[PDB]
RNA sequence: UAAAUUAUGGUCAAUUGUUAGUAUUCAUAUUAAUUUUUUUAAAUGUUUUAUCAUUUUAUAAAGGUUUAUUUUUGAAAGAUUUUUUGUAUAAAAUUUUAGGAAUAGUUAAUAAUAAUUUAUAAUUUUGAUUAGAUUGUUUUGUUAAUGCUAUUAGAUGGGUGUGGAAAAAUAAAAAAAA
């Protein structure tokens, strides 16, 4: 918005200064890992956990915290839900989109995400695995999605996983994949016990951007 | 020393009484001490304190089944190895070996 | 079951993500302790940073403490090379030859026109600054990184005569950059971090070598002790690698 | 002095109060105030060669 | 009304004019100790309970109360009590962890005098400067691990002897000759 | 007697707020940031149309 | 004419001590001199511990000449753990006596009052490293830890199935187990400590209420 | 190392046993209590709603805890036409038994690792852990008084985890959307 161009322009004018001595690092503190409160809070790199009244010199950001979005199928008791999971890397400024794929693959801790090949895309347009973040104007604020192989098949009943509510789960597939891990047959402590949202939660029509009634 | 010098408070006289004990009181307590000691001798008491064991808790060897004086009372339960070793100690304490230092002997020590 | 239910190291809030996002819309997942991993662990070091205009131009000459012959340092660095090359021989182009080992006290850009005025004037000011300073016994242990893990060096511990160095340097810093305006890559009111550069990745090299020296090489030598050295000799050097087989030396001062 | 605390005599109360007295407290000099005698002569026969890494 | 005699009482529901509205808790109850165990067998190794045990904390005679005024508050202005502590480093066996012994103060109002007690803390030194026997400044902070709420703020006095001792490859300090006391007699010869 | 005649006269000779002494209250750096922020966003607006 | 100064005192007491020692070696029981040897040894201990805070190299060479390191050894673990061994040079008044500037450049020994950052932080910022010489323990621990991410990157690049297995177990674990969400009860850093009242009856995991300092 | 006055100021400390040679807080006293008396409590059916459902209605059962109990606003208050922020879970002090010994899903680093990661780990004689007794840091009684002597009650793990917060299975005396 306004911030982005205000600070961009500020940086760009700062770089064209003929006369500047350079900052004194005794006057330019780092950040503290030690502050009150139990939680450990990660902030912007321009920001500190103490009060600093003075505005520090604009720096180019050498580690850009990209966010890459995935679609997961979350099991809730009623049936499957399709929701969103972000993976966040720190990708070096000049890095190549291939390398961004690689960093993204290493950083995900969920078993259900990276199984097949995925393509990075912005507003539905694929990115060249060949070229730099610089060219595509990728910043933290930029919205990056990720698209799997079978994702364009999800409108069918096949690729989309089958919920034991409406579908047979057989000794074929009891031993394979999220079904196996889930332990469909109830145990005393109830197995891994997944989040549940009921059937009448959204009414007769499911969740939408547009009000349908 | 291990044992008790006195039994009960042997110096009880009024303050500034210019001796540790009076004759009267010391005679009373000498009586009580006498009775206790005589009891120790005739019942043939034996105590032991073993290394690498709690010391304040002393195995009473005079109650051990082998060395027990009474024919009736149930004596005590002490480890078989340890009790053998205690029996051997008590036994080989008795007599003077030459070159060893002379140590006081009595009837009631056996 | 073998520890805290929620391990304390895992409790992390990201404030660089908008409020309300993590509660409803989506959850954000990241390995957050790569970033939180500190300046001691990574081995980074914060050097005096250049203003952009100075950052544009290559440095030409530098101040150096010359290491004498028969050093503890040179010997142990040779031992370290042996070990590193036996582990991974991909290091071979990164490593600096033991012949070029020197302590870097500061870096500077001299333009080629004013060259002689500047070298004479510098040399003189340098000789005046170091007039009173007797030789310096400094201690070297530990490794560190400049320029995002591209430069791998031996730290100079502030346990010894180092204190004196700091005043000494900060004087030439206030003469060479303060008095006659010269481009010291930093502020003259700021002190430079002295170091012995061991491995380095130049721009041309970077393609075949990679963008950062993998920490797996020097991890074990990170805190290794290279020993003590007494130093009588200060040089102002231009960087030419073929003139004498040692950095081409434009000026010299003896500490005695 | 309430008679239920500590022993049936009075002086037992003041004998446990000496355990809390300010100027009587345990430190680097006065140690093991409560059982001195269980720890007495404990190391006599324990032979420990003292620690010297310097000549 | 607590200032009125036993016989002077009329209404028990209110204070007529002013003063303190006081509930009488009955202090003299003749409470007693029940003896449930033989003097021979008491079911504890270290201590035995034969009488009525005094209870509470600060209700405990003779009263021992927190004393804010000591060396530490003398030097520091603390936002919260115990936010600053000065102490000595005792041992470093744990990476990035310095154990610190510190003194604080207790006041006995009965005898009108103070005692110093001592307490150990785990402090977090990133970068591992602290050598055993350093005099350090220590602050309260973010919860770091199960037991570490404190970090090393500044080294007041480093240990120069200890550091040079380390540089030579020797331990910072000689290991204590005897450990904790025992109730046994260890006969170990040659 | 708790009445007005029990206290001295000098309580009514006093100017206002003169019983106060300078209070140095420090607090953690973190807490300064929190507090300054709070006061800032309160000065902007405390309540929605109610300000 | 110096007598009372620490170095002198330490030396003369060192000598007296050796003499008395070899004397006791010859004729076994005179307990008068056992006692005088012990007192001398104590006053020697005082003299040496004052020396190392006055000038430490002389302290060193005295210990190396006369071989007394045995009276500098802290007596027992108990009083040492409470830091009353280090507490001596507080009482002697030598605790602040160092005069740093010749050693240990003071710039990175102090923390920032307004910033709140520790001394390791301002040392980080000035690009200085104070670190004690490390033994092989700390070196091999650190050098083992430094490399975690390279090992991990190699693992999840080259061997995705094994990884996905482990992840299955973790992810599913998060739903099983004792507490699924973090609340004051769950997020209690010391569980057995803050709830001691559960320890015998309800909660059987822990047999004691205290595993650490507090 | 000198006195002082423009004179009682800045608002009350005040102790009561008839014993039995003498030494030592110890029977019979007053005050406060239990002995001792039905002038302050109380009965069951909570309530709306769109109908087999969904909205409102969050700390008195017991167990015995002494290094111990700690927290937000997203509910309501609450006011605008819609995206609204940041601050919290952490600690420090005070902790009992006449005669006193070892404790343990265990410390610290790594990390959303490890039922076999790495390490010379952690608690204890400055009194631990088990075990007894016990409801913790404005409440009483006596007294001229540093003391001695009381103070209830209320937070007892998890297992489809709802909810802003578990405080959620009789036991009000809290008006609960005309
Ligand atoms: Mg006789
Ligand atoms: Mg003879
Ligand atoms: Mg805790
Ligand atoms: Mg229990
Ligand atoms: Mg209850
Ligand atoms: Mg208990
Ligand atoms: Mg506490
Ligand atoms: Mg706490
Ligand atoms: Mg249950």
């Amino acid at each position: 918005g306004h911030y982005q161009q205000e600070a961009f322009e500020a940086r760009k004018r700062f770089e064209e200064s003929t006369t500047y001595p350079g900052p004194i690092r005794a006057a330019t503190p780092g950040d503290t890992r030690f502050y009150s409160g139990s939680l450990e809070s990660i902030l912007h790199d321009t920001d500190r956990h103490y009060w600093r009244a003075v505005t520090d010199d604009p720096r180019v950001q050498h580690l850009i915290p990209l966010r890459i979005r995935f679609k997961i199928f979350t099991w809730v008791t009623s049936g499957w839900e399709q929701r969103m999971q972000v993976v966040q890397i720190m990708a070096p400024k000049d890095s190549t989109i291939a390398q961004v794929k690689d960093l993204v693959i290493v950083e995900n801790q969920s078993p259900y995400l990276c199984v097949s090949s995925f393509h990075l895309a912005i507003d539905g347009k694929e990115l060249d695995p060949q070229k730099t973040l610089g060219e595509y104007g990728i910043t933290e604020q930029s919205q990056i999605d990720a698209i799997e192989q079978n994702d364009h098949l999800l409108h069918r009943d096949d690729e989309r996983p089958r919920d034991w509510t409406v579908d047979e789960i057989t000794a074929e597939d009891v031993k394979r994949s999220p079904y196996k891990e889930m332990e469909m047959q109830p145990l005393q402590n109830l197995a891994p016990r997944y989040e549940a949202r009921p059937k009448g939660y959204f009414g007769r029509t499911y969740y939408s951007g547009m009000k349908q009634s | 020393r291990w044992a008790a010098k006195f039994y009960g408070q042997v110096t009880f006289g009024p303050r500034n009484y210019p001796y540790p004990s009076s004759r009267w009181l010391a005679r009373r307590f000498q009586m009580k001490k006498h009775r206790i000691i005589k009891r120790f001798r005739f019942r043939r008491y034996k105590l032991a304190a073993v290394a690498n064991l709690p010391f304040a808790k002393m195995i009473r060897v005079g109650m051990l089944p082998e060395l027990k004086s009474s024919k009736t009372k149930r004596g005590d339960v002490v480890d078989p190895t340890l009790s053998g070793q205690l029996v051997s100690a008590v036994k080989n304490t008795g007599e003077k070996r030459k070159g060893q230092r002379t140590r006081p002997k009595s009837k009631y020590q056996v | 079951e073998r520890g805290l239910y929620f391990p304390i190291n895992h409790r992390i809030v990201d404030h660089r993500i908008a409020p309300g996002v993590t509660v409803e819309e989506t959850d954000v997942q990241s390995r957050y302790r790569r970033e939180l991993r500190t300046n001691f662990a990574t081995g980074e070091t914060r050097q005096t940073i250049a203003p952009p205009w100075s950052a544009r131009e290559r440095p030409t000459h530098f101040f150096s403490l010359r290491l004498p012959s028969r050093n503890s340092v040179t010997l142990r660095v040779k031992e370290m090379h042996n070990h590193l090359l036996f582990s991974h021989q991909q290091c071979a182009p990164m490593l600096v030859s033991p012949t070029k080992l020197h302590i870097t006290l500061g870096v500077m850009t001299i333009p080629e026109n004013s060259r002689e005025e500047l070298v004479k004037n510098i040399q003189q000011s340098m000789s005046e600054t170091f007039a009173c300073v007797q030789p310096l016994q400094l201690r070297f242990r530990g490794l560190g990184t400049f320029d995002f893990g591209r430069v791998l060096f031996i730290r100079v511990v502030p346990e010894a005569d180092f204190g004196r160095l700091e005043r000494a340097v900060c004087d030439i810093r206030r003469r060479v950059g303060g008095v006659l305006g010269v481009d010291l890559k930093g502020n003259p009111h700021d002190s430079y971090v002295p170091h012995v550069t061991v491995a380095k990745i130049r721009p041309n090299q970077r393609q075949q070598l990679g963008d950062t020296i993998p920490q797996s090489l020097w991890a074990d030598y990170q805190h290794h002790d290279f020993g003590d050295v007494t130093l009588s000799t200060v040089d102002l050097c231009r960087m030419k690698g073929s003139p004498d087989g040692y950095y081409h030396t434009e000026g010299a001062v003896h500490l005695s | 002095i309430a008679h239920w605390y500590c022993g049936h005599k009075f002086r037992h109360r003041f004998m446990r109060d000496k355990r809390f007295h300010p100027s009587l407290q345990a430190s680097h000099d006065a140690r093991n105030r409560f059982s001195k005698r269980r720890h007495f002569k404990t190391n006599r026969w324990n032979y420990q060669q003292a620690y010297r890494d310097m000549p | 009304p607590w200032w009125n005699f036993q016989t002077e009482h009329r209404q028990r529901c209110v204070l007529m004019y002013g003063g303190a509205r006081t509930k009488n808790t009955h202090n003299a109850n003749h409470r007693v100790f029940i003896k449930k165990y033989k003097r021979n067998a008491f079911p504890n190794r270290t201590r035995h309970h034969w009488a009525v045990s005094m209870t509470g904390v600060l209700s405990q005679r003779p009263r021992r109360m927190p004393w804010p005024y000591d060396l530490t508050s003398l030097i520091f202005n603390q936002p919260r009590q115990g936010s600053d502590k000065i102490g000595y480093v005792v041992g470093t066996s744990m990476l990035k962890t310095a154990v610190v012994a510190t003194n604080h103060m207790v006041y006995y109002p009965k005898f009108n005098q103070r005692v110093s007690r001592t307490k150990r803390f785990f402090a977090h030194d990133e970068d591992l400067a602290c050598v055993e026997g350093d005099l350090v400044h220590i602050k309260q902070c973010r919860k770091i691990s199960k037991y570490k709420h404190y970090y090393v703020f500044s080294i007041l006095e480093p240990n120069v002897e200890g550091r040079e001792r380390l540089k030579l490859g020797l331990k910072a300090v000689p290991p204590p000759l005897f450990g904790y006391p025992v109730s046994r007699r260890i006969v170990k010869l040659n | 007697f708790r009445g007005a005649d029990t206290y001295s006269v000098k309580y009514c000779e006093q100017g206002r707020y003169e019983y106060q002494r300078y209070l140095m209250i420090n607090r953690f750096p973190s807490e300064y940031k929190k507090h300054f922020l709070s006061f800032l966003s309160n000065i902007r607006m405390s309540s929605g149309s109610a300000t | 004419f110096d007598t009372t100064s620490p170095a002198v005192l330490a030396v003369k007491r060192a000598l007296k001590c050796r003499v008395l020692r070899n004397h006791l070696l010859t004729n076994p029981h005179n307990n008068i001199i056992k006692t005088v040897l012990a007192n001398t040894e104590r006053k020697l201990n005082h003299a040496l511990r004052r020396l190392r805070k006055v000038d430490f190299k002389k302290y060193w060479e005295i210990i190396r000449d006369h071989d007394v390191q045995d009276i500098l050894q802290p007596p027992n673990l108990v009083t040492y753990r409470q830091g009353s061994y280090w507490k001596y040079d507080w009482n002697a008044g030598l605790a602040i006596s160092t005069n740093l500037a010749d050693v240990m450049d003071p710039r990175g020994l102090n923390g920032c009052v307004e910033t709140g950052r520790s001394r390791s932080e301002v040392a980080r910022d000035l690009g200085l490293s104070y670190t004690r010489p490390l033994h092989e323990n700390e070196k091999k621990q650190l050098s083992h830890q430094a490399v975690y991410y390279e090992r991990l990157a190699k693992f999840k690049m080259e061997q995705p199935e094994a990884a996905r297995a482990m992840e299955r177990e973790r992810f599913v674990r998060k739903f099983s187990g004792m507490f699924v969400k973090m609340d004051i009860r769950s997020g209690a850093p010391d569980f057995p400590s803050t709830y001691r009242r559960l320890l015998g009856t309800k909660v059987v995991r822990w047999a004691s209420k205290r595993h650490g300092p507090n």
